[PDB]
């Protein structure tokens, strides 16, 4: 499972993001190398934060594998970032034209 | 892409120190390595860097909020 | 004509590379051209030819804007920049000692990556 | 003439940013422009542990009301701890009994596959570094400010945010819109706008 | 009547007995003292004063104290003249708005200009932010050493409208003024919680199911306070909390007296055995009201049927039910004698700041 | 009459002979390696069958 | 309009200002509106039941907020889980839904005619913490103050605690059977917490291993999956469908659960690493069985 | 496509038939509601109070789904219950007609 989600992870998806145009691409801002780290992370980017977790019951509301998270991490940039979409559509003859 | 400017979890702003905090890890880095190129540097197995001293010296609590958001953040300009 | 040659040759990345190192320079204003007359100048400076001048002749990888500094390619990172734009517009119009030069340069640019990856 | 124009159709608000109208390899022009959106971790994005413990995020707690520590400490994520026992994801937990003493001593260390590990060695460092035996400690309800009877194990794990938005999978369309030609049904799916 | 003992005020200073940190200091910043504005650390003891009270000051600092942000106006970002890629105005905008200010005037206007001449990755720091509005700055309300975003070889980055904007920390979190950093009861014995027998226990030898703790000691955290005023400014701090609690207190006491004209935020009930239900209504308002109103009504009336508040996350709103064996204006005048001791605690508390901190 | 995909990356790759810091002013990542082809502004992976 | 037997946008009806008898207006749901709520895959007949509609006016909220006892009805988690919605329009669709497909009729499964909903990890486990008989501390006992805050938030009507002196200690039993005096049953069965593969090594409470409810009043053991978990056959929910009702089972899920809830909200819960840590005597032990083990398995390989 | 074949093997206006009625001695189904058979009562009653408006009860109410639920409850509902189970090929309907204000009215609750 987690061979799949590291890899599903959003994170710096392109080093280049600037100069491309890529359909459903997000690009997390902010990225930590693990407390724990491992042998992979000398040749990845790691992807996601060292965010502070309490495994403890807090109103139910974290029931059947939910996570109940900080409404300031989110504020202060805790796995934000940017989703890019891309529109494209070209003429089908000259008989066609932009305006 | 950045240390972030207050720590992630408690908002105490660690943000104030990173600068200053890159430069002298930098150079606390420098002393503490020996024969080992810097791609190799998480992979020393006889290699022990603490900044506990470092980060206390900069004023920041002991908190493991803090100190873990500022020891670990990647810096864009490092990679890019 | 200037129309279709406007588009793809503001879209190249070779462009964007001469225009950015124009604007290190400072011959080439920061901004992004904000009115037709400026965009004018900002191809002359980057290509070496107004748009009609490329359509007319057939060489057009040379006159290219270089670096108006001519670092001293023997801070550090500012020669590196350069030194790397030039053997760009060197490949692009096929310098005679390309390969070699590129080869010395590929050995300066690892040691630098290096103690750029110590920063890191 | 006639109308062919593109409606931006999504109900999420965007940002326009691209100018650019390249030349095709049919040699012809074409539009590609770039949408912006602006994400933060809403209301039912996924997020998960390098062990492989999925989760929606639902609560949006203010600062206020998280649970805190005697010392301050407030997590991010508040993880149930029931998610651990049917999975038998201790990879997680001891990544957070590691990384609290690695925060403590301000260092990083290596946690690789197959590495030689002894946790009760590890629990020893932590209380060397000043912290319990275990992770846990004393923490207090952020909204009562009342004091939990059992101490609380609280650390900093690695998270995850898995990229299945909540912005982009949630769909619903009112009683009318695009049909299909053939059987008068609704057109298939949230892309072609109906069904 | 001293609720509010002595304070302990402790800033955050940086240490350059160190040689890494006096070097790099010196070496980008220019840095040998310590900085205009310092994260100060307060640890605060509170004695004959209920829990609630207590944890509601505690809130009311970390979040619900309307303070300041900078922001950037609606068209600041200048898109055109901003030739950085990899700068978005949402980053930008994310790392300005959580630079801790401490700011006395709110028409300072600030602006970033800041363009790359030069072929190396510039790094913009927070000296770079040059203001251009309102009285001249006689001392910077933030440090000069905050990272914003760097910029890339031969790109600019122009922001020209950075302004101050107010705002309370529950709605957006780069209003949060404190940080906690210690909450414990000193009334209540502790256990040696290194030992085996305790460690999986929160260490206090009583219930909190059974504990009443009358006697604590509050530590907070401010992020940025001018260096030559620490006191003053915690004293503003701590003195305009009690006044948001004593004003939220008297918002709820003005509906409370109006026992009649039946407004859609006070319904009472009188059902079954001449007993008495009051439910209470009010919208965007938290725990520390609910707690605080549910604590000092239990105070005023041990024998009570029933008291109690939910603030569920949904609907946004504190809904207190109190239920009674007395008439509709008996169970008034009694809920009206707890929100007046209410705030003739918190006046004690201001006053008492006033007495020890100075 | 033929033009042949170039897997980027490959030494019939214009980045081949470009530097890190070229690479990066021209809009490729300098520190992805490459091995895939770009047809119709796409990009794709070649697996191993 | 009926008069001209079209539809109309408001955005132009501000000349009208009025409708009359014979027109149809399509209103946006409002709380209360009964709603179907389905998931794929649908193999059960409670994969479409009718809920009430809890319209959150939070605009950042774009999920579908349920219970997590409701989980059970859709075989749900909230690992990523989609679920369809949509909400009846006609009368005829409303009144069959209300009245039909209400998910009160899906509290007895029609495959095994057992109860599916209940107290499901956090609300089992709570009701364990709240009911049994010794905290670490002592007697599992609180104050007015904390008996009163276990029912703020069942949304019932709460009872009567003007008997209670503000120092007197009310049991947890005590509070629980408060909250089942609004359905008595009878109930009689050993709980889960007991299990004879414990019982030689921890000792347990006398007054734990027996669960007894007469008439509502739980007097005795404690409360886990066995009485009040989800699925449990004979457990105290399918009582109170049975005598009562299915709608009254799905009220009293929800009390106890909140019950439960707010006494870990104030006892507190976790799991920890030296949780799962054995001692070096018992590793030592676990060596010597797994030794054995391999013992006589090489005995096997030696014949 | 290929059918996997295991082929296995096996006056357009049909008479009109009288509705015969069973006596009310004679009716054999339970005279109480089906669960189905009360909701379909008070969902036609509640459209047709949706379309006509006019009601029987001396109290207000402003939804016609509590009308007509109501109008179940306090039996005076205008519909009959036809329970018919038989088509004979001599083109005869065989049902039953139930007065719902006389059957017992299920929980619905
Ligand atoms: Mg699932
Ligand atoms: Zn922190």
């Amino acid at each position: 499972y987690e061979t799949n989600q590291g890899r599903q992870t959003g994170g710096w998806y392109c080093f280049s993001w600037p100069y491309r145009v890529d359909m459903n691409r997000f690009f997390q801002f902010y990225n930590e190398m693990p407390l724990v780290k491992t042998i992979a992370h000398n040749y990845v980017i790691p992807n996601g934060l060292n965010t502070i977790v309490a495994y403890m019951i807090y109103g139910g509301y974290n029931q059947e594998d939910s996570v109940i998270v900080s409404q300031s991490f989110i504020d202060r940039g805790g796995f934000a970032g940017t989703f890019y979409r891309e529109e494209k559509v070209e003429l089908e003859s000259d008989i066609e034209s932009f305006g | 892409m950045l240390i972030p400017v207050v720590c992630f979890t408690c908002g105490f702003p660690i943000g104030t120190y990173a600068a200053i905090f890159d430069k002298a890890r930098t150079e606390y880095i420098k002393t503490k390595m020996g024969g080992t190129l810097p791609q190799n540097i998480p992979l020393d197995a006889s290699l022990q860097i603490e900044l506990k001293d470092l980060i206390t010296a900069l004023g920041i609590p002991m908190r493991v909020c803090c100190r873990t958001h500022l020891i670990t953040t990647l810096d864009y300009r490092k990679y890019y | 004509d200037t129309k279709v040659l406007l588009t793809e040759i503001l879209l190249d990345p070779m462009y964007d590379y001469a225009a950015t190192v124009a604007r290190i320079d400072g011959s080439i204003p920061m901004h992004k051209p904000r009115t037709p007359k400026e965009a004018e100048y900002e191809f002359k400076t980057v290509i070496g030819r107004t748009p009609a001048e490329l359509l007319s002749q057939k060489e057009f990888y040379d006159k290219i804007y270089t670096s108006k500094y001519r670092p001293d390619f023997t801070k550090t990172s500012t020669l590196i920049y350069l030194r790397a734009y030039e053997l760009f517009l060197k490949y692009l119009q096929n310098a005679p000692n390309f390969n070699s030069e590129l080869a010395e340069f590929k050995t300066y640019e690892n040691a630098y990556g290096e103690q750029k990856a110590l920063l890191a | 003439y006639i109308d062919r124009s593109v409606m931006y159709g999504f109900d999420e608000p965007a940002v326009v940013d691209a100018v650019m109208r390249p030349h095709g390899p049919n040699d012809e022009i074409f539009g590609l422009m770039r949408l912006r959106y602006e994400r933060n971790l809403n209301i039912g994005d996924k997020m998960s542990s390098r062990s492989g413990n999925k989760g929606i995020a639902a609560l949006a707690l203010p600062t206020s009301d998280m649970p805190f520590t005697e010392d301050g400490l407030q997590p991010d994520l508040i993880v149930n701890p029931h998610s651990h026992p049917s999975r038998m994801t201790n990879g997680q937990m001891i990544e957070t009994t590691v990384g609290l003493a690695n925060a403590l001593q301000g260092v990083v260390t290596d946690g690789t596959a197959f590495l030689p590990i002894n946790v009760q060695l590890l629990s020893e460092r932590l209380a060397q570094e000043g912290l319990r035996f275990n992770g846990c400690q004393k923490m207090f309800n952020g909204q009562t400010g009342e004091y939990f009877d059992a101490a609380i194990f609280i650390g900093p794990t690695y998270h995850q945010r898995l990229q299945k938005f909540v912005l982009d999978d949630r769909y619903a369309v009112a009683s009318y819109g695009p049909t299909d030609a053939l059987t008068g049904q609704p057109l298939d799916g949230k892309r072609s706008h109906g069904g | 009547e001293k609720i509010f003992q002595n304070v302990e005020i402790k800033p955050f200073l940086i240490d350059f007995s160190n040689l890494f940190i006096k070097n790099a200091a010196k070496k980008l910043f220019q840095l040998e003292e310590q900085l205009p504005l310092v994260p100060v650390n307060v640890v605060m003891d509170f004695k004959g004063i209920s829990r609630a009270a207590v944890h509601g000051l505690s809130r009311v600092l970390q979040d619900e104290i309307p303070n300041y942000m900078l922001d950037i106006k609606p068209g600041g970002y200048k898109i055109e003249d901003s030739t950085d890629l990899f700068m978005t105005e949402q980053f930008i905008r994310n790392r300005i708005n959580f630079i801790p200010i401490y700011a006395k005037n709110e028409t300072l206007v600030f602006a970033l200009r800041s363009l790359n001449n030069s072929c190396e990755v510039k790094t913009i720091y927070s000296r770079d932010l040059i203001q251009v509005a309102g009285p001249k700055l006689k001392y910077p309300i933030f440090n000069p050493t905050f990272e914003i975003g760097f910029l890339q070889p031969g790109k600019s980055l122009i922001i020209e409208d950075i302004y101050i904007k107010k705002g309370i920390g529950r709605k957006h979190a780069a209003f949060n003024l404190a940080v906690k950093t210690h909450f414990s009861h000193l009334d209540i014995e502790q256990y040696p919680t290194d030992k085996k027998e305790y460690m999986a226990l929160s260490g206090y030898k009583q219930s909190s199911m059974t504990s009443d703790p009358r006697h604590h000691r509050l530590g907070l955290c401010f992020p940025a306070v001018p260096l030559p005023h620490i006191n003053q400014a915690v004293r503003t701090y701590l003195k305009n909390a009690c006044r948001i609690i004593i004003g939220r207190i008297q918002s709820i006491q003005k509906i409370y007296e109006n026992f009649e004209e039946p407004q859609p935020e006070l319904v009472l009930f009188s059902m079954d055995e001449e007993k008495t239900k009051a439910i209470i209504t009010i919208k965007d308002e938290t725990h520390t009201i609910g707690n605080l109103l549910k604590t000092y009504i239990y105070e005023m009336i041990p024998d009570i049927s029933f008291v109690g508040y939910q603030c569920v996350p949904h609907k946004q709103e504190m809904v207190l039910t109190i239920i009674h064996k007395a008439s509709q204006e008996d169970l008034i005048t009694l809920l009206e004698k707890s929100i007046q001791n209410i705030i003739q605690t918190f006046q004690i508390l201001e006053k008492n700041v006033d007495e020890l901190i100075a | 009459v033929s033009t042949f995909p170039i897997m980027r990356g490959s030494n019939r790759c214009h980045t081949h002979h470009l530097s890190k810091t070229a690479k990066k002013e021209i809009g490729e990542d300098p520190n992805e390696p490459g091995g895939y082809f770009i047809a119709r502004g796409g990009e794709w992976v070649v697996d191993l069958l | 309009k009926q008069i001209t037997q079209s539809v109309h946008d408001i955005e132009g009806l501000k000349q009208d200002f009025r409708l009359e008898v014979g027109d149809i207006l399509y209103r946006d749901v409002v709380t209360g509106d009964v709603a179907f709520f389905n998931r794929q895959p649908s193999l059960e007949r409670s994969s479409i039941g009718v809920h009430r509609i809890v319209v959150l006016e939070n605009p950042k909220i774009s999920t579908f907020q349920m219970n997590v006892s409701a989980c059970a009805w859709y075989n749900a988690d909230f690992d990523g889980d989609q679920m369809n919605l949509w909400v009846p329009w006609s009368v005829m669709s409303r009144v069959e839904a209300e009245l039909l497909c209400s998910v009160r009729n899906w509290f007895i499964s029609t495959k095994s005619s057992g109860p599916v909903n209940g107290q499901v990890q956090d609300s089992t486990v709570g009701s364990f913490l709240l009911t049994r008989t010794n905290t670490p501390m002592g007697k599992n006992v609180m104050n007015k103050l904390h008996a009163m805050g276990l029912f703020q938030t069942t949304q019932t009507d709460p009872p009567c605690f003007a008997n209670y002196s503000p120092t007197d200690l009310l049991d947890g039993k005590s509070v629980v059977s408060m909250l089942l005096r609004q359905t008595p049953i009878n109930y009689q069965r050993a709980p889960t917490w007991y299990s004879e593969v414990y019982a030689p090594y921890m000792h347990y409470n006398k007054q734990d291993i027996s669960t007894q409810i007469r008439n509502g009043e739980l007097i005795e053991g404690v409360l886990d999956k066995k009485a009040v978990g989800a699925g449990s056959s004979g457990g105290i929910y399918h009582l109170i469908s049975r005598r009562y009702g299915p709608q009254q089972a799905l009220k009293m899920i929800f009390a106890t659960q909140q019950l439960a809830l707010n006494y870990v909200r104030n006892a507190g819960f976790t799991v920890s690493t030296a949780d799962m840590l054995l001692t070096p005597e018992a590793h030592q032990e676990v060596q010597e069985i797994i030794n054995e083990l391999l013992l006589e398995s090489e005995e096997i390989n030696n014949r | 496509y290929v059918e996997t074949e295991e082929e296995n093997l096996v006056f357009v206006q049909a008479s009109s038939q009288t509705l015969v009625i069973i006596p009310d001695n004679e009716r054999i189904t339970s005279n109480v509601l089906t669960t189905f058979e009360a909701t379909r009562l008070v969902a036609v009653r509640a459209q047709q109070l949706a379309i006509n408006g006019s009601t029987m009860l001396k109290k207000k109410y402003s939804s016609p789904i509590d009308i007509a639920k109501q109008e179940l409850f306090n039996r005076k509902i205008p519909l009959l219950v036809m329970r018919c189970i038989k088509v004979t090929p001599e083109g005869q309907k065989i049902v039953e007609i139930w007065n719902p204000r006389e059957m017992g009215i299920p929980l619905l609750d």
